[PDB]
RNA sequence: UAGCGGCGAGCGAACGGGGAGCAGCCCAGAGCCUGAAUCAGUGUGUGUGUUAGUGGAAGCGUCUGGAAAGGCGCGCGAUACAGGGUGACAGCCCCGUACACAAAAAUGCACAUGCUGUGAGCUCGAUGAGUAGGGCGGGACACGUGGUAUCCUGUCUGAAUAUGGGGGGACCAUCCUCCAAGGCUAAAUACUCCUGACUGACCGAUAGUGAACCAGUACCGUGAGGGAAAGGCGAAAAGAACCCCGGCGAGGGGAGUGAAAAAGAACCUGAAACCGUGUACGUACAAGCAGUGGGAGCACGCUUAGGCGUGUGACUGCGUACCUUUUGUAUAAUGGGUCAGCGACUUAUAUUCUGUAGCAAGGUUAACCGAAUAGGGGAGCCGAAGGGAAACCGAGUCUUAACU
């Protein structure tokens, strides 16, 4: 039971406070 | 010192240094332990993470995955492949000085005489290669676990005691500390005794 | 394998009777005109290795 | 009796085992402290490293040279001088006694005392007191 | 010489869980939580072996103070009178006497009052 | 160790000694004598081994038990108690084991005897040229161009030939040693895809080969390639005839088999997390690491008739998890959903110190030999003498013209 995840995620506006 | 007989009642002269010296507990134990270690063969081995069948591909990417960082399927903390420190075939025999071996043997022989576990007799032989004859010869002497040491090895005595587990037949040259300690009684022939001092010196 | 002596160390330290080490002083190579004769004279004889760095010397040359 | 032999007291120590519980003493890094180069697996500095400062074996100047003649010379004691062979001693027949070695071709006799039997030495060198010692014993010197 | 630690490990876990019997939820079922609960109970038991002595001391003083005041004297005055009268009865007996034997306590306060005066 | 080395990190000989094993020849050519030894290939004969195998000793009665090989009592074999199986643990029930034998046919090995082919012995002569060496550029020798010998080579040159030439660590002279530019040669040495036997302080199904189960399979990838999980009924299937509920089901209750069916094939043992039914006690006006100290009541049992134990626990004092990392964490800093299993200071060779044992101005062998953990083997290593860069000197030595 491994099920590798190949899901990239969108780059949100970085905090850069 | 003087070694008495139980059959011929004949006096025997033997150096007291090799038969009447004190019993060195520490020295004898080291020789016995060394003898047991030399009996090993150390034929064993496991596979390290390099010798385990597999591939070096990383199971998953370093980052992004929600699980622990992994480098190979063969890591020791992984199922089916590992062994952090795999054993290799090694020699367990250890060095024992010649004098230390002789000293332990002299110490062992003296104490056997002190505990009357050593019996000196005349020539010990069997007319025919029959285990039944040897059993009878040892039965009337009230001996069941004995180590027969003879100056000259004869096939007739060797074959008679082959099927007797509790009985062993040996030559003076082929004498080891473990056999003397292990066996309840030791029977030495007159010839066998003489060669012992010569080799022990 | 047997330990390898540090060859550079073996060319600068010599072992003595009581286990010490003698070495040449380290300020008598060049730029000698401006030095007083007293300081050059005192640097000529060999000197013993200090206690603090003795342990370092032992590791460098375990055989010699 | 094979199950009665025991070793001398203090012959065994059982060794040190690292990282086996709290009560065992040296657990949780097993006596190598907290973070640092020395705490890492396989970490440490090579011999003579001083943290970047010029090592002692580099601050000092190399001196002297090796003499090949020194490896083919040996010193003979007075104690072992008389146990070579009868009462004659020379460059040869010392190798038979095995006190110099096959390769040695120069030898000297120094004052080590305990010389009784008068002996003759040919081809060797007796420093100052070896000459006196043998002469008292009854030896002689000739080249 | 491979060594399997199944038997020993199960013995240790059983021992801890047995000591955690009666705790609520995972504290009596799960070893990881039970071990913390058992250790904490050990700390509290050590601490409360000392608080018990002072807690009972406070209770005895309160009982004596109530009994002494009922007889017409403050606790501090009553104890001072006993010390002056050379009476070595401690608080535990004094509280016990006050609860059960009223006459004996009345004699004690009377003795304390005489010593003070 | 000597040396090499941004003289850094590191690399690291030889001479010489002790062992295993030993074997020396042929062509560059003519003559005399010509199977003359030794070799290779094909026949015959002896011995041995491999490929099928044969014989192979000796126990019974009672007790427990489903069943004994176990307990008890009395016997026998053993040149055979090495192993395996058999209803629990077998020297004497079975297969084997020590031991003694066996081959029509095919084969490897060591010999003797035939054939074929090159080929003995003596005299004289000859005795390897684009080579040695050199210039330039590289590489190999521990040796990185350094004072660098020696070897190999891409490029350009280029001898003497035995009254000659090479080497002996720049180089020269003298001495010593050898004869390149043509070849052949078993032994001691390295390894195991495979075959047989034997052994193991090696593993025992998350271990051991990835694979104990028809596994490199299923499965994933266009492809090279990657790559699992999954063992256990019982001594023997004797694997549940038959009856009943049910959908001519599934599943179940009887019956029967068996020592045992909560051994029924979803089958040895059957833990924990997790999920339930029953019983006792507590809980719907009471605030928080859920415990701890005190503690009434209730329900069960014990002797005594008072308590002791077991379970629960109203009420009450105190009390903000663990680990890690930190000057400092309940911290709202890190890590963990839980359980079970696995998971991290090891091993080899050297060096120093401590303890202990042997021997002692001596101690100890390595390889190897060895019917062998013995005994041989003392090659060698460490120590008893140091000083100096070294020659050298020596209980002294160095420093200095020499020491108060």
């Amino acid at each position: 039971n491994n099920r590798p995840v190949y899901i990239p995620r969108p780059r949100p506006p970085h905090p850069r406070l | 010192m003087e070694l008495v007989l139980k059959d011929a009642q004949s006096a025997l002269t033997v150096s007291e240094t090799t038969f009447g010296r004190d019993f060195n507990e520490a020295l004898v134990h080291q020789v016995v332990v060394a003898y047991a270690a030399g009996a090993r063969q150390g034929t064993r081995a496991q596979k390290t993470r390099a010798e385990v069948t597999g591939s070096g591909k990383k199971p998953w990417r370093q980052k992004g995955t929600g699980r622990a960082r992994s480098g190979s399927i063969k890591s020791p903390i992984w199922r089916s492949g590992g062994v952090t420190f795999a054993a290799r075939p090694q020699d367990h025999s250890q060095k024992v000085n010649k004098k230390m071996y002789r000293g332990a043997l002299k110490s062992i022989l003296s104490e056997l005489v002190r505990q009357d576990r050593l019996i000196v007799v005349e020539k010990f032989s069997v007319e025919a290669p029959k285990t039944k004859l040897l059993a009878q010869k040892l039965k009337d002497m009230a001996l069941e676990d004995v180590l027969i040491i003879t100056g000259e090895l004869d096939e007739n005595l060797f074959l008679a005691a082959r099927n007797l587990h509790k009985v062993d037949v040996r030559d003076a040259t082929g004498i080891d500390p473990v056999s003397l300690i292990a066996f309840d009684k030791v029977v030495m022939t007159a010839d066998a005794v003489k060669q012992v001092e010569e080799m022990l010196a | 394998p047997k330990i390898k002596t540090v060859r550079g160390a073996a060319k600068r330290f010599k072992k003595t009777g009581k286990g010490g080490f003698k070495h040449k002083h380290a300020n008598l190579r060049h730029i000698l005109t401006k030095k007083a004769t007293k300081r050059k004279r005192h640097l000529r004889p060999k000197a013993m290795v200090s206690k603090g760095d003795l342990g370092l010397v032992i590791a460098c040359l375990p055989y010699a | 009796r094979l199950n009665t032999l025991s070793p001398a007291e203090g012959s065994k120590k059982a060794g040190k085992r690292l990282g086996r519980g709290i009560g065992s003493g040296l657990g949780k890094t097993g006596g190598r402290g907290h973070k640092g180069q020395k705490s890492r697996s396989g970490g440490g500095v090579r011999r003579g490293f001083e943290g970047g400062q010029m090592p002692l074996y580099r601050r000092l100047p190399k001196f002297g040279f090796t003499s090949r003649k020194a490896a083919i010379t040996a010193e003979i004691r007075l104690s072992d001088l008389a146990k070579v062979e009868g009462g004659v001693v020379d460059l040869n027949t010392l190798k038979a006694a095995n006190i110099i070695g096959i390769q040695i071709e120069f030898a000297k006799v120094i004052l080590a005392g305990e010389v009784t039997t008068p002996v003759t030495v040919r081809g060797l060198r007796v420093t100052k007191g070896a000459r006196a010692a043998i002469e008292a014993a009854g030896g002689k010197i000739e080249e | 010489a491979r060594v399997k630690r199944g038997v020993i490990a199960r013995a240790r876990h059983k021992k801890i869980l047995k000591q955690a019997k009666g705790y609520y939820g995972a504290r009596s079922r799960v070893y990881r939580v039970a071990f913390q609960a058992v250790i904490k109970a050990g700390q509290y038991a050590y601490r409360d072996r000392r608080q018990r002595k002072r807690q009972f001391r406070q209770l005895w003083i309160a009982r004596i103070n109530a009994a002494a005041r009922q007889n017409g004297i403050s606790y501090s005055k009553f104890i001072n009178g006993l010390k002056k009268a050379s009476v070595e009865i401690d608080r535990k007996i004094l509280a016990d006497i006050a609860v059960f034997d009223k006459v004996a306590f009345t004699a004690l306060v009377e003795k304390a009052k005489a010593a003070l005066a």
